[PDB]
């Protein structure tokens, strides 16, 4: 039980080292890389200590790493800061999900599962927040907070058994509509045009996966947490 | 008291003196908690006080105020620690330690919280706060028992890197750059330190905890090496670039050594040498690029040469399985050979050129002498050999097209067959196919020729 305790106060200071760098730097990007870092490597504390795979975890690192490392030689070479912050934080979304998909393989419990699921949400929110309040380029932040409100929906999901492929394929279609919007935006389209196709799209995928998730459920109390579940991803 | 000093004292080396004097007192006080010795304490506080005394001198000689409050809440971190960690000592109830390491904790939190306020130079406020970050997470690390050492490694990291910061901040560079630095590697220790904790709690066994040392000390070398190249190509003096290339040549070199000392286990010392090599080899020839007069640039070549070596010697010490202890030197010899050739092609007279040539070739002759004497097949053997006598024909002709005049060229002319002779002759001691000893005798043969015909064509 007490490697909780442990994993509470190295989380806590990996946040603080966080906070710090974010008011004593005085560059963007070098700022973003570093809350970047920071925050996967925390997260590596919490998922030990439920059991899950050490290899899976120290991959992920690496991958947070090399991103890193990505974004610094463009920046370096005077590449555009949007373009690398979007990169960054979705390298991040990506690791961080694969480190919440591998954690919630581990047990069966009830219990383990709900702390997972609790975690994940908390990071992801506190993500969609930081990231809304960096990227400028309009486009890129709409996709940013789509991506990280279906991998959340996924990892909901996750914890009722439902299909994987009801996620995977509203994955697909978020990085078709993603695309899509950089596309327009690229052919010179109305920026609110693409906004609203993105939304629209995103609501009916986690409609959608939300959906066949009651669908597949059995139990009403877990049908009442569904319902609660969707109405604040509704509001959101 | 300390807020009311914090608040109102008009100065900021009086201000930091003043609390530094608070903290220092108040951690004796605490210490005071369960009898541990006294001298401690009066070391301690007699430290803080003289080097409070130092500073002051200072700062009325002129120096600057800010450089002495971060030398003095340096000092302050590290007396409120160790007197803590004498305190973690004292006892062996499972409660009272880790009650000690959460005021520790505290403690560590208070000073960080102080000097952020404090202090008016980025680079050395964000060096601070690394340096009580990292003591805070080990001494709270110690109250479950696991080894000093690892501990005492992280620490050693930390201060490198923190030495490596006030080397830049003196160079000038942007802070950017270095604030970074200082951050990302103090993550990666809080969180490697955290992992390791994590292991012992779950009672793993050593050959797999020893796996996160390994993960940890690449990375934060790599972020260290990283960050140094960003650095100087943004300078301008060639000796100072020299210096940076050199100092953080040797401080990779020492850490890594201690690492390789500590490790226990066959795998993970051999992936941690195969990384640690192409490391240094990559700073090396970045540092290369960069102009220098030749005898700046005979000393970076030196220096390589000289690290390479001493990592590969190390793991020669180690027990570990033959065929990936040869390809491991044999790769690491590879690496030597590419930063010569660069190196070489930036002379522009004999003398350097000449000097250069013979040394790498007898340096990487040496290291296979070394592989030789502890290889435990002929097979693996054989195959080390031949990639042997092929990687100083490589370095032969490559010098040779660059080589001036025959009067230098008869020194490479000697040289290389002195090389190929004594390593064919080294490996005819040892035990192995006599078909497969005449063929490596054959190659030798037989390179030695072309070189020779290469050679007479002036």
């Amino acid at each position: 039980e007490e490697l909780r305790e442990i994993a509470e106060r190295a989380e806590a200071d990996m946040r603080e080292i966080s906070e710090l760098a974010e008011e004593l730097v005085e560059d963007p990007v070098y700022a973003v890389a570093v809350r970047g870092m920071a925050l996967v490597g925390a997260a590596g504390v919490f998922a030990l200590g439920v059991g899950g795979p050490p290899e899976v975890l120290e991959e992920a690192r690496r991958r947070v790493e090399e991103a890193a490392r990505e974004a610094l030689r463009k920046y370096e070479e005077g590449a555009d800061v949007s373009e690398l912050v979007a990169e960054l934080i979705r390298e991040t979304s990506r690791q961080i999900a694969e480190i919440a998909e591998a954690t919630i393989k581990a047990t069966d419990d009830p219990e383990v599962l709900e702390e997972i699921s609790e975690f994940a949400e908390e990071r992801s929110r506190r993500l969609s927040e930081y990231a809304e309040r960096h990227v400028t380029n309009p486009i890129l932040a709409a996709t940013v907070v789509a991506l990280a409100e279906v991998l959340s929906a996924v990892v909901r999901a996750r914890s009722y058994g439902a299909p994987e492929e009801v996620g995977e394929k509203a994955v697909k279609e978020v990085r078709e509509a993603s695309e899509e919007a950089l596309e327009r935006y690229k052919k010179g389209e109305d920026v609110s045009e693409l906004v609203a196709e993105l939304i629209r799209e995103t609501s009916r995928q986690i409609a959608e996966i939300a959906e066949a998730t009651i669908k597949a459920t059995d139990d009403p109390e877990v049908l009442e947490e569904i319902s609660e579940f969707a109405e604040e991803r509704s509001r959101r | 008291l300390s807020e009311y000093a914090e608040r109102h004292v008009t100065n900021p080396i009086l201000a930091a003196t003043v609390v530094a004097l608070a903290e220092v007192l108040s951690a004796v006080v605490r210490a005071r908690s369960y009898g541990a010795p006294e001298e401690v304490g009066e070391k301690a506080v007699k430290e803080v006080r003289e080097a409070s005394e130092e500073a002051l001198e200072r700062y009325k000689e002129g120096a600057d105020e800010s450089e002495l409050v971060a030398e003095v809440m340096t000092a302050t971190a590290e007396a409120v620690g160790e007197i803590a960690e004498a305190t973690i000592e004292a006892t062996d109830d499972p409660e009272k330690r880790r009650k000690i390491a959460e005021f520790a904790r505290e403690k560590m939190r208070r000073i960080r919280e102080l000097a952020r306020k404090l202090v008016e130079d980025p680079v050395l406020a964000a060096a601070v706060a690394a340096r009580a970050l990292v003591l805070s997470a080990a001494v709270f690390a110690k109250a479950y028992g696991g080894p000093e050492e690892y501990s005492r490694l992280m620490r050693r990291w930390v201060e490198k890197a923190a030495e490596l910061a006030r080397r830049a901040r003196r160079l000038g560079a942007d802070e950017s750059v270095l604030v970074a630095a200082l951050m990302r590697v103090a993550a990666i220790a809080v969180t490697a330190i955290a992992m390791m904790t994590v292991m012992g709690v779950q009672n793993a066994p050593p050959e797999e905890r020893e796996r996160i040392l390994a993960e940890a000390t690449e990375m934060i070398a790599r972020v260290l090496a990283e960050a140094t190249r960003r650095v100087m190509k943004r300078l301008e003096d060639p000796e100072a670039a020299a210096e940076l290339a050199l100092a953080t040549i040797e401080a990779i070199t020492e850490l890594f050594v201690d690492a390789l000392e500590i490790i226990r286990s066959g795998e993970v010392a051999s992936r941690l040498a195969k990384s640690g090599i192409e490391v240094i080899a990559e700073l090396a020839e970045a540092a290369i690029e960069h102009i220098d007069d030749p005898e700046q640039l005979k000393k970076i070549v030196k220096k390589a040469a000289e690290a390479i070596k001493k990592i590969v010697e190390e793991l020669i010490k180690k027990d570990v399985e033959d065929e990936l202890l040869a390809e491991v030197t044999s790769e690491g010899n590879r690496k030597l050979s590419r930063i010569t050739s660069k190196a070489l092609t930036k002379i522009k007279d004999e003398k350097a050129a000449a000097e250069l040539t013979i040394e790498a070739i007898e340096a990487i002759t040496e290291n296979f002498l070394l592989a030789l004497e502890r290889i435990k097949d002929g097979e693996v053997a054989a195959k080390l050999a031949e990639d042997g006598l092929l990687e100083i024909y490589r370095l032969a002709v490559s010098g040779i097209e660059h080589i001036d005049n025959p009067e230098e060229l008869e020194k490479i002319v000697k040289k290389t067959e002195e090389a190929v002779e004594r390593i064919v002759e080294a490996l005819e001691k040892k035990d192995v196919e006599p078909e497969l000893k005449e063929e490596v005798e054959e190659l030798g043969k037989k390179l030695v020729e072309i070189v020779r015909k290469l050679a007479e064509r002036k």
